[PDB]
Parts: structure tokens; C-alpha cells; sequence
């Protein structure tokens, strides 16, 4: 009966759905080869203001390790080397793959998807 | 032979007449004692079976039927009912009958005035006749005699036509009547599950043109909310989509029909209602979504639609307090990605309660002091039942006052979630990389 819920929706059902301040969570973003107006960003940003907040709590697992939030707010986000912000980091390779993740640093490679469609699409794959 | 046939036609003289007052449930349970008599019984009822098939001065009985008009019951000149009284006399008749089936007349009637399982055939022929198959009533009534009698081709046919035209107790009565036909004999079985099979298919036809009336018009609508006039003919409750079910779901219950071009309609009329930026909308395909479930997913295809439609499928199941796992889809209990997260959790708690369902759950103590929550918890619930467990905990704090006992609880829960993560446990530990999450303390044997 466990069974049926994901690795992320056990802990959804644990612990519960967060709220998710996106904009403090911009506020605490960190763009490295993309940046705060890339098209693909506001794709990026446009998308996960859309995830319901089920989706939107998978996205914080995959990029963050949990869907638990700060207290502080994600100013004081932890990683494995102190607090690290949230960090996107454009991904090179082909844009025929999921993004990845390197939950330790917080880090997500995201490839330069050409569209809001697919981009939204491929994230919703990957979570 | 108690009673002769002209003191039983004055007793049924009485069903004729509309009293309110009469106690006719007082008159049945006479007839019904006369009737043990099985050469009364056997007069009794072919006289009111002659009194439906003539549905369809002492004897002066003016009955209001409508506006201005108030009818003799009795015409008489080779004795006829008038058709405005005879929907009242079919309905006491049929009200008397089902007694009955729980356990000359016209001719003693002016001399008068002027001082189980055969006839099961006229009760079925009784569903052609005009008073009968206009009234919902009647219909319903006769269907519930039929029912409970049931414990040929045309009679099925007439059978069937009470679903695939125009009273849902009345209509699971005649399934049940259909049901225990069949049960008869594979002849009638067969007969009457072929003759289903081709009112599924007409139903299905008019269905797919229907839907094809509808998938123009939000073409017609989107290459330019939805109260498309078409949708009318679909929502409507005597609709095609709920024969359409109802005959499957029938078929279904007999089986212990090949409608491609409505599938992959249906499959684009979905899509392009989903692409059409309305939720709701999808929901006037609802029941034929659940048809394709029936149809298909037999005790595949309907996995590909699951995966093309999964949004869909789960905006219906989200809006269904069918619950997934007694509804027609339950079978994507085991196939799980199709589902939202919240539709998982309703089956989950829907599931579990009704595995406990059973369990009468009471409410149960729990003495703690402040400072040893934990051991003392540990020591009173370690050795509990689950279904101990199961019981709702109260919390009682030595000496402390009364407080609202949700709260207290959830305070309880809170205190306990953190002494978990105490080091003095050695319970669990923070994931050295990320330092916020927890995992099995390794060194939890000291």
C-alpha cells in the first residue's frame, strides 16, 4: 500500500507539501553560463511557476536533495562546502538529455533547451 | 374455495377505485391469504393480467384524470377502461402483483353492475404497451415484478429496449431480471447477450457521431468557458454516454463489440479538449472514458491512453468520489506513474480504511513525563498491537492542565520528531554532505 507513492511522495506524505517562496528562491539563485534574463531562464522560471506545488516540491528534491525549506529562507540554503545558494549552471552537452543534478553543491547542469514546451517537458521527465 | 369469483371480483372493483384512504396494503394482504389457494390464485391473477391488457350504474366511477375531465373508469356497451384511468389502474394492479409475485372477472363484473413463472411471458409483452412504456412508474414497478418473478426473442427485446431507451432502480432491476434469464439458459443467455451487443453497438454509433459533432465544433470554436450546444446531448442524463455504460456494465455481469472508429475518435476529441485550455470540458467524456476501462482492461491499449491521456485520466479520477480501487479504475493500482500525488493519497486512505474497516478503533491513554517523553512512550507502546497502535492517543503530562488534545497531540508529534534526531539516542544522523537531512545512525549499537 506504500508502494504506490515515488521516493519523493513517501516523504510528501511524511512530512508535507512545502511552501515554496519562488521568489525568495530567485532572490537565492545563482546563474553561472545562463543568465537572469536568458530566454530560457524565464522559460525556466515560467515553468516552475506553473508546476503545481507537488511538482514544484520534486523540483526542490532533485536540485536541493529535499523537500524541506529553511526557516531562514533559502538565504541560508545548505550544501555540502557552508551555505550555497541555489545554483543553474548551463549545460554544454547535446539537448537531447535530461538536466542533472549534484545535490552536495546544490548544482544544476540544464541544457539550453530550444523552447518553453520541451524544456517544461524534460523537467517534468526528469522529476 | 372460500370466496366465489363474484365476491373476489368485488374485492378487485377495489383497485380501480383511487381512495386515498383505502389501506390497499390491507387489501393486498387479503388477496394475498386467499391466494393460498392455488385455484383462487390462479384467478385472481389472470384477472388482473386481463385488467393490465385492457389498460393497455354500480360500476359509475369517475376518476379525475386531467383538467376539467373527470372519466369513467368503466365504459361499458366488451368492458373498457378508459385510457386516462388506466395508468392508476396498472400502477394499483401492479402494486398488488408484486405481492403476489413476493408470495370470466370481466364478465361476473357487469353481472354485476347490471344488478408464477408462465405469465412472466404477458409481463414482458406487457412492457410494448403504451401506458406502460410511456410511465416511468409502471415501468419501474413492472420491472421489480419481473425481478422478482425471475427467481423469448422479442420479450428480450423489449427487455433490453427499457435500456437502451428510457429510473435507476428500475434499470438495475432489469438487469437483475436479465441477469436471471440468463442464468435460465444458455439460449437465452446468448440471445439476450447478442441482442445486447447490438444495442451497444447502435449506442455506439450515434456516440461516435455525436462526438464527431462535437470535435467540429471545437474546431470550429478554436480556429477562430464551453457550453457548446452539442455538450447538451452528452450531459444529458438519459444520454447515450449512460446507456452506453449501463449496457456495458451489464454485458460485464453476464460475461461470467469492436468500435475502433469511436476509440480513436474519442482519443482525439480528448486531446483536443485538453488542448483547448478547459478541464472541466473533458468531463462530458467522462463515462465514455470509463466505457473504454470496461471495454478494455478485461479481470495495452488502455495503458497507451493512459500515457496519452494520463493528465486527463487524472483530472477525472481527481473529480470522481468513485473510489479508485471499487471504480472501473482500479486496474492502474499497479501502474502508478499515471496518477497525481493527491489521487494516490484518497486511495491510499481510502484503501487503508477499508482494510481496517473492520477494526473498531478506540481511544487510547498515554501517561509521559515531560522529560521522558521518549522512554516512557518506548516502554508503554513498544510491546502494543498494531491495531493497539491504531487507536487514537491521547497524551496526559503529569500534573499539567487540561489543553485542547488536538493540540497537545500535535505538540507530542513535534517533541518526539525532534528527540528522534537527539544524539543521546543515536538514532539517526545528518548525511555529512548536505547536514540538514537524516539517516540510520551507524553507531546506534552503543
Amino acid at each position: 500500500l506504500i508502494s504506490i507513492f515515488t521516493e519523493q511522495e513517501l516523504e510528501l506524505l511524511i512530512s508535507g507539501l512545502p511552501t515554496i517562496d519562488i521568489d525568495d528562491l530567485k532572490s537565492n539563485t545563482e546563474y553561472h553560463k545562463y543568465q537572469s534574463n536568458s530566454i530560457q531562464i524565464q522559460w525556466f522560471w515560467r515553468a516552475l511557476r506553473s508546476f503545481d506545488q507537488a511538482d514544484r516540491a520534486k523540483f526542490l528534491q532533485f536540485v536541493t536533495g529535499t523537500s524541506k525549506v529553511p526557516l531562514q529562507g533559502f538565504a541560508a540554503l545548505e550544501g555540502m562546502n557552508g551555505i550555497q545558494k541555489f545554483q543553474i549552471h548551463r549545460d554544454d552537452r547535446s539537448t537531447d538529455r535530461l538536466p542533472s543534478a549534484h545535490t552536495c553543491f546544490n548544482q544544476l547542469d540544464l541544457p539550453a533547451y530550444e523552447s518553453f514546451e520541451k524544456l517544461r517537458h524534460m523537467l517534468l521527465l526528469a522529476i | 374455495l372460500l370466496l366465489d369469483h363474484e365476491a373476489l371480483s368485488c374485492l378487485l372493483v377495489l383497485l380501480f377505485v383511487d381512495e386515498p384512504k383505502l389501506n390497499t396494503s390491507r387489501l393486498h394482504r387479503v388477496l394475498r391469504n386467499l391466494c393460498y389457494h392455488a385455484q383462487t390464485r390462479h384467478w385472481v391473477i389472470r384477472s388482473l393480467l386481463s385488467i393490465l391488457q385492457r389498460s393497455s350504474s354500480w360500476l359509475s366511477v369517475s376518476m379525475d384524470a386531467a383538467l376539467g375531465c373527470r372519466t369513467n373508469i368503466f365504459q361499458i356497451q366488451t368492458v373498457h377502461i378508459h385510457p386516462q384511468a388506466a395508468p392508476v389502474v396498472c400502477r394499483h394492479v401492479l402494486d398488488t402483483l408484486i405481492q403476489l409475485a413476493k408470495v370470466d372477472f370481466w364478465d361476473l363484473l357487469v353481472k354485476l353492475d347490471n344488478m408464477e413463472a408462465s405469465p412472466l411471458g404477458q409481463l414482458m409483452n406487457m412492457l410494448s404497451h403504451p401506458v406502460i412504456r410511456r410511465s416511468s412508474l409502471l415501468t419501474e414497478k413492472l420491472l421489480r415484478l419481473l425481478s422478482l418473478i425471475s427467481i423469448g426473442l422479442t420479450e428480450n427485446q423489449l427487455q433490453l429496449s427499457v435500456e437502451v431507451l428510457t429510473s435507476e432502480e428500475g434499470l438495475e432491476d432489469a438487469a437483475n431480471v436479465l441477469l436471471q434469464l440468463s442464468r435460465g439458459d444458455s439460449g437465452t443467455r446468448d440471445t439476450v447477450l447478442k441482442l445486447l451487443l447490438n444495442g451497444a453497438r447502435h449506442l455506439g454509433y450515434t456516440l461516435c457521431k455525436q462526438i464527431g459533432t462535437l470535435l467540429a465544433e471545437l474546431r470550429e470554436y478554436n480556429l477562430e468557458e464551453l457550453q457548446l450546444p452539442s455538450m447538451s446531448m452528452l450531459t444529458s442524463k438519459t444520454s447515450t454516454q449512460k446507456f452506453f455504460l449501463r449496457v456495458l456494465q451489464v454485458i460485464i455481469q453476464l460475461r461470467d463489440l469492436s468500435l475502433d472508429e469511436l476509440w480513436d475518435m474519442l482519443g482525439e476529441c480528448l486531446k483536443e479538449l485538453e488542448e483547448s485550455h478547459d478541464q472541466h470540458a473533458v468531463l462530458v467524456l467522462q463515462p465514455a472514458v470509463e466505457a473504454f476501462f470496461l471495454v478494455h482492461a478485461t479481470e495495452q491499449k488502455f495503458l497507451r491512453f493512459a500515457e496519452t491521456h494520463r493528465t486527463v485520466l487524472n483530472q477525472i479520477l481527481r473529480q470522481s468520489t468513485t473510489h479508485l480501487a471499487d471504480g472501473p479504475f482500479a486496474v492502474l493500482v499497479d501502474y502508478i506513474r499515471v496518477l497525481d500525488f493527491d489521487v494516490k493519497r484518497k486511495y491510499f486512505r481510502q484503501e487503508l480504511e477499508r482494510l481496517d474497516e473492520g477494526l473498531r478503533k478506540e481511544d487510547m491513554a498515554v501517561h509521559v513525563r515531560r522529560d521522558h517523553v521518549f522512554e516512557d512512550s518506548y516502554r508503554e507502546l513498544h510491546r502494543k498491537s498494531p491495531e493497539e497502535m491504531k487507536n487514537r492517543l491521547y497524551i496526559v503530562f503529569e500534573g499539567e492542565e487540561g489543553q485542547d488534545a488536538g493540540g497537545l497531540l500535535r505538540e507530542w508529534y513535534m517533541i518526539i520528531s525532534r528527540e528522534m534526531f537527539n544524539p543521546m539516542y543515536a538514532l539517526f544522523r545528518t548525511s555529512p554532505g548536505d547536514r540538514v537531512t537524516y539517516t540510520i545512525n551507524p553507531s546506534s549499537h552503543c
